[PDB]
């Protein structure tokens, strides 16, 4: 309150430390228990969409800056990053011009 | 009619997005209510009084 | 369950039509093969023209067939790409009605392989004409 | 009453609406005829090439 | 889907504002109650003294 | 913020909106416990005189 | 590239509370990476194509006047 | 789809069968909610008696 | 052209989706009484309440819509005429040369 | 790495201590000079593959 009474006090919140997973032998639910549904419910359809993103687009939503800096992936990328070789063929009369030579 | 009006707003809030408008039924519900509110207290100074 | 269902069929009519395409376009570039071959000895010469005449408009008809199948495979991959939360989801005017251009399954899939037997007919034709002007 | 009055306006422009998409929707079917002609007269002049 | 998280997030603030004001408007009637007992008490001190 | 942080956040609020509720029920009953303790010991009183 | 990068712009204009990185700054900042990927190897094959035009009107004005 | 595609497959009565269930869905689920809004009146009408005899 | 007549088709097709949603809230909203039932304490509405639109901004944007639907309309037709004109030279051309 | 984490990790102080203080001004200050340092290097690597 803000008032003569007043009081410092303390209070943890709910899914964290207090909450846990859910499994059939925990089943129904205890009352006493500080289960946050709006949280959980969120949560949940938050890791289904969640999981459809590969590794490096989820550790960017992490805290800490474990994160490659650049931002397409070695995985997903068919090109080299900065790779110096490129093809090219120069027109001269004659013989034959041709072209994707990088994948032959 | 606090609940009549009550539920008359919600309904019409849950209107789409260009529909959704500052209308003639707005200003008199919005007059309604409050003037519902007012008439409340006065029965319950009555009632006091009595 | 309903619209896992619907999204099934979806993809089935898909895979028919693919299909349906892709045979066309074999049989188009046959075409072209044959044409070029028939010119390549025409350089009976009104015989060679007349079927030439004849081969073309096969040609063309089948090109039409073609482009139809191309904008139809279009239409259902889109059709499956669009899903729940897009702003092109809305409530239709009249969702049920049986337009003007109402056709079957039979007769449908009749027509196409019946322009298809008359495409591989004039190849054969065209064929002992190769033969018997060589 | 003023839920009546708002509940006519928005009737009147509705069907105000659903009268000028029918008339788009003829429009159009109208329109690919033309382009039918069109393809017909390219065969038929791929023809006298 | 963003978009829908927020709507699910605003339904649950303005459930939590409707229990918010009965319970302000409910404690305010008992100081009220409390206010006028408290003068009804008054009075039989100075009829003691 | 990430949006794990954002929905603990507006979590936060709408448990201390809670509490504060929780807070202002207990209040309320015991106003109504000090009225009767209060109307009984002075009415018990009155009769000894 | 206009309607995704603008779309980006034009989401950033928000308040402090929902100032915040989800799924759809990732997935906008790749749509727009790969789209200009996509532009640079259109105008390079157009470039290739251009080239192999000349080679075919040189031929041509070659076999014309033999 | 132009002249020719209009095919009327499988999808058609697909489609038709899932919007025809879909208004029956929706009804009832309206139906159930003024069942509920109902129970919800007859409770506080009899919550209002037993607190003034109280 | 046929794709523009249909993307200004749905465009129009989305502001008369709104009205049928729209239309039957407030025919909902028409149907209380004060003896009938499902009338509940929903006290957040009169305090607090959003605006987007006065009836003259919302009937003005319905004109909008079908004013550019109309001219869509009628630039198709512009067009057809000129296509009946082409194909008439066209024919035409193709005939006297021909003879 | 280690920025954020000592950002994330000073944040995570008790209500009597929650200041903003020269600390969480360098804090800061350096999350932006490592930014701006590798995505300069970033295009520096660009032009001398070019």
């Amino acid at each position: 309150p803000m008032g003569r009474d007043a009081a410092g006090q303390l209070w943890y919140t709910g899914l964290t430390n207090s909450d846990s997973r859910e499994a059939w032998y925990t089943l129904p639910r205890a009352p006493d228990s500080p289960y946050r549904e709006a949280y959980a419910r969120w949560h949940g359809c938050y890791g289904h969409r969640e999981r459809s993103l590969p590794s490096a687009y989820t550790q960017r939503l992490r805290e800490t800056a474990w994160y490659d800096p650049i931002i397409p992936a070695q995985y997903t990328d068919p090109s080299t990053r900065w790779g110096s070789v490129l093809w090219k063929d120069r027109p001269i009369r004659g013989k034959e011009f041709a072209i994707n030579r990088h994948r032959f | 009619p606090l609940k009549v009006a009550q539920t008359r707003l919600y309904q019409r809030s849950h209107r789409p997005n260009v529909e959704l408008c500052r209308d003639a039924a707005q200003f008199r519900l919005a007059s309604e209510v409050e003037e519902l509110n007012l008439s409340l207290a006065a029965l319950k100074e009555k009632l006091l009084e009595a | 369950w309903d619209e896992h269902d619907n999204r099934t069929r979806l993809a089935e009519r898909i895979d028919t039509v693919s299909r349906w395409k892709e045979m066309l376009d074999k049989c188009l570039t046959d075409l072209d093969a044959e044409i070029d071959a028939l010119a390549q000895m025409k350089e009976k010469i009104s015989q060679a023209f007349e079927k030439l005449f004849l081969l073309q408009e096969a040609r063309q008809r089948l090109n039409s067939d073609h482009r139809g199948k191309m904008e139809t495979l279009d239409i259902d991959r889109g059709c499956l790409s669009l899903n729940l939360t897009s702003p092109n989801i809305s409530l239709k005017i009249n969702p049920t009605r049986v337009p003007n251009g109402s056709t079957s399954l039979q007769q449908w899939d009749d027509l196409s392989r019946f322009n298809k037997d008359h495409g591989e007919a004039e190849m054969k034709k065209a064929i002992e004409l190769r033969e018997a002007i060589a | 009453r003023k839920v009546g009055e708002r509940l006519q306006d928005m009737h009147g422009w509705k069907s105000e609406l659903q009268r000028q998409v029918e008339e788009l929707v003829s429009e159009t079917e109208l329109l690919l005829a033309q382009k039918q002609r069109l393809e017909r007269a390219l065969d038929a002049t791929a023809g006298p090439f | 889907e963003r978009v829908n998280d927020i709507g699910f997030w605003k339904s649950e603030i303005i459930h939590e504002l409707d229990a918010m004001i009965g319970e302000t408007n409910e404690l305010t009637d008992i100081k009220k109650r409390l206010e006028r007992a408290l003068m009804e008490t008054e009075a039989p001190l100075q009829v003691a003294r | 913020s990430v949006p794990e942080s954002w929905a603990k956040f507006t979590d936060d609020n709408i448990l201390r909106s809670q509490s504060e509720r929780a807070a202002s029920a207990k209040l309320r009953d015991d106003i109504q416990n000090v009225l009767v303790v209060t109307a009984n010991e002075m009415w018990n009183q009155f009769n000894k005189v | 590239l206009k309607v995704a990068q603008t779309r980006l712009d034009e989401r950033t204009r928000r308040p402090n509370i929902e100032l915040c990185r989800d799924m759809a700054q990732l997935r906008l900042v790749n749509e727009v990476y790969e789209v200009d990927d996509t532009i640079q190897t259109l105008q390079q094959r157009l470039r290739d194509a251009e080239d192999t035009l000349q080679s075919l009107a040189h031929t041509k004005a070659t076999l014309e006047h033999d | 789809r132009p002249n020719v595609e209009l095919c009327r497959d499988q999808a058609q009565y697909g489609l038709t069968d899932e919007v025809h269930q879909l208004e029956a869905t929706i009804a009832a689920l309206k139906q159930k909610l003024a069942q509920a809004q109902d129970a919800l009146d007859a409770l506080y009408k009899h919550l209002a008696r037993l607190q003034a005899d109280i | 052209q046929i794709r523009l007549n249909w993307e200004h088709k749905e465009t129009c097709e989305m502001d008369w989706s709104d009205k049928v949603e729209a239309y039957n809230i407030d025919e909902a909203c028409c149907r209380y009484n004060n003896q009938s039932t499902d009338v509940q304490f929903y006290p957040h509405s009169a305090k607090f309440e959003e605006s987007a639109s006065t009836p003259e901004t919302w009937a003005k944007f319905t004109q909008e819509h079908l004013y550019r639907a109309e001219r869509e309309r009628l630039a198709s037709v512009n067009l057809r005429n000129l296509i009946d004109c082409i194909l008439q030279d066209t024919s035409e051309d193709l005939r006297l040369q021909c003879d | 790495s280690i920025v954020t984490d000592n950002l994330q990790c000073r944040e995570r102080r008790q209500h009597p201590d929650l200041v903003r203080d020269c600390v969480e001004i360098e804090l800061l200050k350096e999350a932006e000079l490592i930014r701006n340092i590798q995505e300069l290097l970033k295009r520096t690597i660009k032009q001398a593959v070019s």
